[PDB]
């Protein structure tokens, strides 16, 4: 009766089912952003029907007053939490302005609790992340480190501006923001700097550091906290490229030094020692998991399907099917967006032709296997499906918008996945997604939808009251958190990496330590969802008496040592002899003639080698060498230049652009160096298994191309006034017979296209790259949401919804595509370490034996190295400092000289630099006394190992950086001088290492991965420097656009390798190519006198211009995924060797 | 919201505003409606966040402005049964392009 009726409906499936039902009602609901009257009532329902839960809960663990109810489960904590608050705000009055609406959405993590399998899924996920306590504290310590370093270095510096002059004064001329330099529309007000090779400045604008900051006054290297979430936007590469511009912009081009140790350092062990240690937890909990696992109409209908049935078995008819696939797919990838009607005929006809052989086909087989006896194999239920939906969209021609239907026909290239088996691997992962790992899924878009109603709820209301903070019109940014579905297009954007553009308006409207929390808590929760989904997808997918004469002697000659590095320094020479092709040769008269003789007494040289080579080795062993044929082509193509500059064909079509193919000289330092060669040989050897998974991504690119062409291409075009860059709103331009209207009025209104668009199956690769490598995606998303039509004036936000399609595409033909590439890579690369069976490519003959003493280095220990000091004071004197106590008080120590190092401030009164230097000043004493001390316990060696070593370096460092504080003021100043002596001090913190045992095991395998890592630097350097050669004799005249300004160009050797090395993380390429992409007025002007040489015009061709981005991004892709895998492997080895 | 008041007393008609990072030249209006009224009955100027109101017209000598937060409320003393009806506070930011209506209150004058 009482408790009987009780105890039997809990247990019962259905009313598990109802409130998982109810569960998810509720979270449609909170989705809304100001609920209507009845949606009220509607919650008080809600609260009933939670509240007759947990009644029959307390009924059943509680009835007739037994001791207490239902309390152990944490899941049941959260429900009693929700209850009450939901019942406590209830009564009248908790605030009244209301601030815990927040709160409410923890009744939509109650999912977790009955939606069957999730649990299990959390508990494994917090199982993941117990393994990086290490790896946190060390990366800490590092940002740390490196926070300090770039604190004392670039103190304030981030301040400098370029003030201007006015027509018993000061500190109020220094701020008001009125007499500094913006750049046109930039609202940030530009850098300078004093010295040179910083930023300059133009006429009448001296550089005084004084003003806020950079970007909202977020960005600094002052008060180590902004250091110190700095130097963490710069370990994540997030808009880290807008930190290396404004720091060179104003401490000098010379500090991109610190820059690449802070990338090559942070942004790439971090992350790699972060990744390692994940999927180890990964690997190991699968492992664990599977051991524990281990332990008249019918008969005449059968008489005319008898012959229909013994046609279509035996010939090449479903082959003929496999071409007719391929040849509808080249149809439907001719469409673009011009085109004239003698060619859209062909594509409807053939379209028409198309859809009535495959329909055909499929009413003709569809009987010789029974119907029902023919919806069973699955591919036959989808090939119906497609056929059907073809003929269904065929004879409606009404969808305004929606005619996404004349691309459903595009997923019958899919069928080739019955032959074609790594399509059918793609189909595999792309399917077990929502299969085997449907509930992890299911978790992270939980995640997703916790996170997108929690930043709605808690920031929402202030992204519309304080929007003229944050806006120029006092209108919403394009990113904002005010409803549902910006507020997920965020939470996306922060799992993409995009993270800090919308902080910093996130934290100048809602306060800082909110979204400070809120967005760290993001990007650390769902970046490790994401990543645990990755690796869950990865790890269960794959689970004559002179003629002889002679010819010994020139083989005795190319075979000697002295030649060969000859050659190779003659081959060293002649490559730098390229640098110093800059803008300015035209201005020196003294070192362009002696390059000039340079030139041709190396190509002189260069032929005399190749003729020996020729004579000592025979044309049979020259031409099989695949060496030897790279070296000829090049002396070839200097060969004919050579002809032609001396026969008289002096400047042509041609040999104008054959002057440019000496950049590939540098190539002849590949087959010298071990260290290159073994990189290549190890490229080439993996390269064709990339080739057949390249195949399979581009047909699946190809599919996503035709559907944005489609969708796009056709509405990408818009006026703008020219004056100011601006949009022509729909009031004024409804399209473009109404800008031509203008442009015939004597306007300036420019008809113009985004010159990165679907507008052909080509661009549309292009667009797709952007998109996929996040670099570029705004201005293609801005452009394609508000594609209203063809030929129609693009409207703010009418298409709004298409916004889904880039998240379908960065879903797919990123997440699935790259984790098929990293299986295949790992499957080959397996296969190749097998095949080997040695050990450790990427190493030359020498490094390896220098690596395997290494190896012996690393594992053991000192025993008893301690006599003593025999008789004496010094007796007691050791028994008192050798003790632990003493140990542990030196790493107090420490870790208060770093607190005290921490307190550093810009702009610090003379008392607080007094203080501290004083203190600091003790430090050093004390630190002094415990190592002179030491010296008399010890007083045989000292110097046995290398961490006292380390302390006797940093104490006398220390002792000179304090000696000549005072000679800064008597004799030869500099400041910048100062600033890096003083750095010294961080010696002192480097000590922390020495009693942490486990950090010191992951910079032990970061000493065993440099060798490895030092060749492929090598080969990326090679690269960089034939690119950069490339691009000064190409890009170096280009216009100044959004991507390229008087720092950061193509003009000299200097700016073309810090372009160069901001490219090979692939960051901010979509901005230098956009000046590029300019062919012709009115955006250029292509007869230009500009100064200091004959060449005039002022862009660049944009074939060239995208083969060369192009191709140097897939390149170093290639090459920063081998250091990432010579990273990977050696991490392994270490962690499961011990 | 509603307000009951006694004829013959006074009645203070609150209105606040809030600026997330002030605001120049700010313009409010307090109007009274009725079935067969409608009145503009105090509008004034605010020029920064740092200063006073200026009251620029008032048609009712009973009204006086309550004096500061970011307040604009009013008392209206002599309270008549002829005053019953619907008050309601405007704020202006012309430089912001921004209006708001504040919630309109309905005064009931009962004997
Ligand atoms: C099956 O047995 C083989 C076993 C090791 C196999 O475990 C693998 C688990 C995944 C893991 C950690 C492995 C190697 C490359 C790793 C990738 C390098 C890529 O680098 C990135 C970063 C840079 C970007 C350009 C894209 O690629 C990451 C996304 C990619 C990455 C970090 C994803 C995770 C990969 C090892 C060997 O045992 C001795
Ligand atoms: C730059 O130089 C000017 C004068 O040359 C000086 O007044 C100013 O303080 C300097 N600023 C910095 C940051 O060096
Ligand atoms: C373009 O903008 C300028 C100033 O921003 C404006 O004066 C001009 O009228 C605009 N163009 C047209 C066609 O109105
Ligand atoms: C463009 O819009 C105007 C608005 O009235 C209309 O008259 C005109 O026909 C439209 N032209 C095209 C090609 O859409
Ligand atoms: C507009 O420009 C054309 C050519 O630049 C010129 O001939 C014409 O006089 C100008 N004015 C008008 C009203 O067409």
């Amino acid at each position: 009766p009482l408790r009987k009726i009780a105890i039997k409906i809990l247990v019962h499936s259905l009313f598990s089912m109802l409130i998982m039902c109810t569960i998810l009602t509720n979270c449609v609901f909170m989705t809304m952003s100001n609920p209507p009257d009845w949606t009220k009532n509607v919650e008080y329902t809600f609260t009933g029907i939670y509240t007759f839960e947990s009644l029959i809960k307390i009924i059943a663990r509680g009835f007739c007053l037994e001791d207490f109810t239902f309390l152990r489960d944490p899941w049941n904590w959260l429900d009693f939490t929700v209850i009450t608050f939901a019942y406590v705000t209830e009564f009248v009055d908790l605030g009244n302005v209301s601030a815990l609406r927040t709160f409410r959405v923890l009744r939509a993590l109650k999912t977790i609790s009955v939606i069957p399998g999730l649990k299990t899924i959390v508990g494994a996920l917090i199982q993941s992340v117990k393994k990086l306590s290490d790896v946190m504290i060390l990366t800490v310590f590092c940002l740390s480190v490196f926070a300090l370093i770039g604190l004392q270095l670039f103190m304030g510096n981030l301040r400098n501006k370029c003030i201007q002059w006015p027509p018993f004064d000061w500190k109020s001329y220094i701020q008001d923001s009125r007499y500094h330099y913006f750049l046109e529309g930039f609202l940030d007000a530009l850098l300078c700097g004093n010295s040179s090779d910083a930023g300059q400045c133009p006429e009448g604008y001296m550089c005084v550091k004084a003003g806020r900051n950079p970007n909202y006054g977020y960005t600094s290297f002052d008060t180590f906290s902004w250091a110190f979430l700095s130097l963490f936007r710069l370990m994540t590469q997030d808009f880290w490229e807008n930190l290396y511009q404004l720091t060179l912009r104003a401490a000098g081009k010379t500090y991109m030094i610190f820059f690449v140790l802070v990338i090559f350092l942070g942004s790439f062990y971090l992350i790699n020692l972060i990744l390692a240690v994940v999927a180890m937890a990964y690997e190991e909990q699968n492992q664990a998991t599977l051991e524990e696992a281990e332990q008249d109409c019918s008969p005449y209908w059968l008489k005319v399907k008898h012959v229909v049935n013994l046609v279509v078995m035996d010939p090449f008819v479903d082959l003929a099917i496999t071409i007719c696939i391929v040849l509808n797919t080249l149809f439907m990838a001719m469409e673009h967006y011009p085109m004239t009607d003698h060619f859209n005929n062909v594509l409807t006809v053939g379209n028409l032709v198309f859809t009535g052989i495959f329909t055909a086909e499929m009413f003709l087989k569809i009987i010789a296997m029974d119907p029902y006896y023919y919806f069973q194999e699955g591919w036959n239920i989808f090939d119906g499906f497609i056929v059907t939906l073809s003929l269904v969209e065929l004879g409606l021609a009404n969808v305004e918008g929606l005619s996404v239907l004349r691309s459903f026909r595009l997923l019958r290239v899919f069928k080739l996945a019955k032959s074609w088996p790594t399509l059918n691997m793609l189909i595999k992962i792309i399917g077990n997604s929502v299969g085997a790992l449907g509930n992890l899924t299911l978790v992270l878009a939980i995640i997703v939808f916790i996170f997108a109603v929690v930043g709605m709820q808690l920031f929402g209301k202030s992204y519309k009251d304080c929007v003229c903070k944050i806006a120029s019109d006092c209108q919403l940014p394009r990113w904002h958190m005010n409803d549902f579905f910006h507020s997920f297009l965020i939470v996306f954007r922060v799992l993409c990496g995009e993270w800090i553009e919308t902080m910093w308006d996130c934290m100048e409207v809602a306060g800082q330590a909110m979204c400070l929390t809120v967005f760290m808590m993001v990007m650390v929760i769902g970046n490790l969802v994401v990543l645990n989904l990755f690796l869950a997808l990865l790890l269960s997918s794959f689970s004559g008496k002179q003629w002889w004469n002679l010819r010994r002697t020139c083989f005795r000659i190319v075979e000697h040592n002295w030649f060969e590095t000859f050659i190779v320094f003659m081959i060293l020479l002649s490559s730098g002899a390229l640098a110093f092709e800059d803008i300015y040769i035209d201005q020196r008269k003294t070192i362009k003639t002696m390059l000039e003789y340079a030139d041709k007494v190396f190509t002189y040289i260069f032929i005399l080698e190749m003729l020996l080579k020729w004579v000592a080795y025979g044309y049979q062993t020259y031409f099989t060498n695949a060496w030897c044929w790279l070296d000829f082509l090049i002396v070839d193509v200097s060969l004919v230049s050579l002809t032609a500059n001396a026969l008289g064909y002096s400047e042509l079509g041609a040999i104008k652009s054959l002057r440019t193919l000496r950049a590939l000289r540098p190539l002849r330092a590949l087959s010298r160096f071990e260290g290159m060669r073994v990189v290549v040989n190890a490229l080439l050897g993996a390269i064709p298994s990339i080739m057949n998974v390249l195949l399979v991504c581009l047909i699946f690119w190809l599919i996503f191309s035709i559907m944005g062409v489609n969708l796009f291409a056709g509405k990408f075009y818009h006026c703008i006034n020219t004056t100011t860059g601006d949009r022509f709103d729909i009031e004024d331009v409804n399209n473009h017979t109404d800008c031509l209207k203008l442009i015939e009025r004597n306007e300036t209104a420019r008809w113009k296209n985004v010159k990165v668009n679907f507008d052909n199956v080509g661009f549309g690769y292009l667009s797709l790259l952007q998109v996929a490598t996040f670099k570029g995606w705004m201005d293609i998303m801005y452009a394609a949401v508000d594609s209203r039509n063809v030929e129609l004036q693009p409207k703010y936000e009418e298409s709004l919804y298409m916004y889904l399609y880039f998240v379908i595409f960065i879903i797919f033909g990123s997440f699935f595509t790259l984790n098929l590439f990293i299986g295949v890579i790992i499957d080959n690369f397996n296969q190749q370490k097998k095949k080997f069976g040695g050990q450790d490519i990427f190493m030359t003959e020498e490094q390896k034996k220098y690596y395997n003493a290494m190896k012996k280095l690393g594992s053991k220990k000192p025993q008893k190295p301690i006599p003593r000091p025999g008789n004496k004071f010094q007796g007691m004197v050791f028994d008192f400092v050798t003790r632990q106590v003493f140990d542990i008080s030196i790493m107090i120590l420490i870790c208060l000289n770093m607190v005290t190092m921490m307190v550093e401030t810009d702009d610090q009164s003379e008392y607080v630099t007094t203080i501290l230097s004083r203190i600091n000043l003790v430090f050093i004493v004390l630190f002094t006394g415990e190592c002179v001390l030491k010296l008399i316990s010890l007083r045989h060696y000292y110097f046995t190992i290398g961490w006292n070593i380390f302390d006797f370096v940093v104490v006398i460092l220390s002792i000179v950086g304090m000696f000549l504080a005072e000679l800064i003021e008597k004799y030869f100043v500099s400041p910048t001088l100062f600033r890096v002596i003083r750095l010294a001090r961080i010696g002192r913190i480097l000590r922390l290492i020495k009693g942490a045992k486990g950090i010191r095991t992951l910079l032990f395998a970061l000493m065993m991965s440099l060798p490895a890592l030092f060749n492929i630097g090598l080969l990326l350097f090679l690269v960089m420097f034939i690119y950069a050669i490339f691009g000064m004799s190409n890009f170096a005249y280009v216009k100044r656009e959004v991507g390229i300004d008087d720092m950061f160009n193509f003009e000299t050797f200097g700016n073309s390798m810090i372009c160069l090395f901001q490219i090979t993380t692939s960051a901010g390429w979509d901005g230098l190519l956009a000046p590029i992409l300019n062919s012709k007025p009115p955006d250029c002007d292509p007869n230009k006198v500009n100064p200091g040489s004959s060449v005039k015009g002022d862009c660049g061709n944009p074939s060239v211009g995208i083969f060369f981005f192009v191709s140097y991004i897939i390149i170093s892709f290639l090459v920063v995924v081998n250091m990432y895998i010579a990273v990977i492997l050696e991490n392994f080895s270490v962690a499961t060797e011990e | 919201t509603d307000i009951y008041a006694v004829n013959g007393t006074e009645i203070l008609l609150p209105c606040t505003f809030s600026s997330c990072f002030g605001f120049e030249d700010l313009h409010f209006r307090w109007t009274y409606n009725s079935s067969d009224a409608f009145k503009i009955l105090i509008e004034g100027t605010v020029k920064n966040e740092k200063s006073d109101p200026k009251v620029t017209l008032k048609d009712d000598d009973r009204i006086t402005l309550v004096g500061s937060m970011n307040n604009i409320s009013i008392v209206l003393r002599d309270l008549e049964f002829s005053d019953t009806g619907k008050y309601t506070c405007h704020v202006k930011n012309p430089k912001e392009n921004n209006l708001q209506h504040h919630a309109t209150i309905f005064l009931q004058v009962v004997d």
